[PDB]
């Protein structure tokens, strides 16, 4: 299963949770948040990169960092 | 022609920064002339020019995050 690593600008607690709601338009997507770290862990067939696009529309510093 | 303007309950915006991200995805519609967001009051009002924005348009630029907002001038 690919469990990938995204580190994003959760600056708010709101500024993170709206990750949540943009990853279920995409729906067929496993992730878990980490408030202090800045992390959301993704598992999906989804693409890398259509991830990371789907996060860069809550407005933010969003960086993809490798594998668990 | 000129200002138009509302009023949008963001029931989902708050705390720090959720606040903060309305201003960067609002402020690059080309059509918004100026911004406001009220965080204990709970709610977000701007001045848009109508040639370019609307109330539709908004509730489509807070939907690109998670919260709450309804129509409410
Ligand atoms: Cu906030």
């Amino acid at each position: 299963m690919p469990k990938h690593e995204f580190s994003v600008d959760m600056t708010c607690g709101g500024c993170a949770e709206a990750v949540s709601r943009v990853l279920n338009k995409l729906g067929g997507v496993k992730y878990d948040i980490d408030l202090p770290n800045k992390k959301v862990c993704i598992e999906s067939e989804h693409s890398m990169d259509t991830l990371l696009a789907t996060l860069k529309k809550t407005g933010k510093t969003v960086s993809y960092l490798g594998l668990e | 022609m000129g200002v138009n303007s509302v009023t949008i309950s963001v029931e989902g915006m708050t705390c720090n920064s959720c606040v903060w991200t309305i201003e960067q995805q609002i402020g690059k519609v080309n059509g918004v002339h100026h911004i406001k967001v009220s965080l204990e009051e709970k709610n977000a009002t701007i001045i848009y020019d109508p040639k370019l924005q609307t109330p539709k348009t908004l509730q489509e630029a807070i939907d690109d995050m998670g919260f709450d907002a309804v129509i409410h001038n």
